[PDB]
């Protein structure tokens, strides 16, 4: 019984547009400013696709708005990804319908090699041929895939969270194959697949914490939120407070 | 909280 990729097809985040007037010269001013524009808005409907997760509102109310506080770069990023691949084919990352990054647009925004990073996650999704179930479960996975060292408030609660969720990734898997090596084989894809998510947002946040510091020296706008979570959690994360739960090691 |  789908009873659960029915509720993640449901609660699926549908499009969002970061506001970005294309009629300006693409500068790093603007495109930063779309970007966290971007991520503020998105931040919002990351808080209402959780909360209609499975089991999620069980968590304790603390450690439900820290994991959401942790892992939203790497979900954005994850999500950023299939869109570009779902779309513009990977050629170009597809942040949102009023803001697909170029070359051009790369270069410009002081992150090219970030942005290579992200492309080639977004190439991922075309070589392992990932099926829309798949996304879906391993983008779950990812809200419970970095914690804080001490550990959360109900720890207990969210490693059984956890293990369901990947249970449930095996479940999708095991509904194609019939080998005993081919679900195997497929399992250790998407696990390496997620594993490479980690490194990527990590560059992110130390990115946009840089940016966050400088952020008056180079007219680079944070909204409320965005500002707010940038200078308290993400230094947890790089401080090593908060670290990703990997599969491999 | 603000946005919870
Ligand atoms: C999460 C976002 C916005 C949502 C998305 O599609 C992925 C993308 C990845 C880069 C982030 C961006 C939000 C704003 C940030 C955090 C900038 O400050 C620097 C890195 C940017
Ligand atoms: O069997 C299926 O496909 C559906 C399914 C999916 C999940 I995720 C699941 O896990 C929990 C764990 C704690 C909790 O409070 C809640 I609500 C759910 C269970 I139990 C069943």
């Amino acid at each position: 019984q789908p009873i659960f990729l029915n509720v993640l097809e449901a609660i699926e985040p549908g499009v969002v547009c970061a506001g970005h007037d294309n009629n300006q010269p693409d500068s790093f001013a603007a495109l930063l400013s779309s970007l966290n524009e971007l991520g503020e808005r998105q931040l919002v409907h990351v808080v209402k696709w959780a909360k209609a997760l499975p089991g999620f509102r069980n968590l304790h109310v603390d450690d439900q708005m820290a994991v959401i506080q942790y892992s939203w770069m790497g979900l954005m990023v994850f999500a950023m990804g299939w869109r570009s691949f779902t779309n513009v084919n990977s050629r170009m990352l597809y942040f949102a319908p009023d803001l697909v990054f170029n070359e051009y647009r790369m270069h410009k925004s002081r992150m090219y090699s970030q942005c290579v990073r992200m492309r080639h996650l977004s190439q991922e999704f075309g070589w392992l041929q990932i099926t829309p179930q798949e996304f879906l479960c391993m983008k779950a996975l990812l809200l419970f895939s970095i914690i804080p060292v001490d550990g959360l408030k109900n720890q207990k609660f969210f490693d059984e969270l956890r293990m369901n969720y990947i249970k449930e990734l095996d479940r999708i898997i095991a509904c194609k194959r019939k080998n005993p090596t081919s679900c195997s084989r497929r399992f250790y894809q998407l696990t390496k697949l997620l594993d490479s998510v980690q490194p990527i947002a990590r560059e992110l946040h130390q990115f946009t914490f840089d940016l966050l510091i400088k952020s008056h020296m180079v007219s680079v706008d944070f909204p409320e939120m965005m500002a707010e979570i940038i200078s308290v959690q993400v230094p947890k994360i790089l401080s090593g407070k908060v670290k990703p739960i990997y599969f491999h090691t | 909280k603000l946005l919870f």
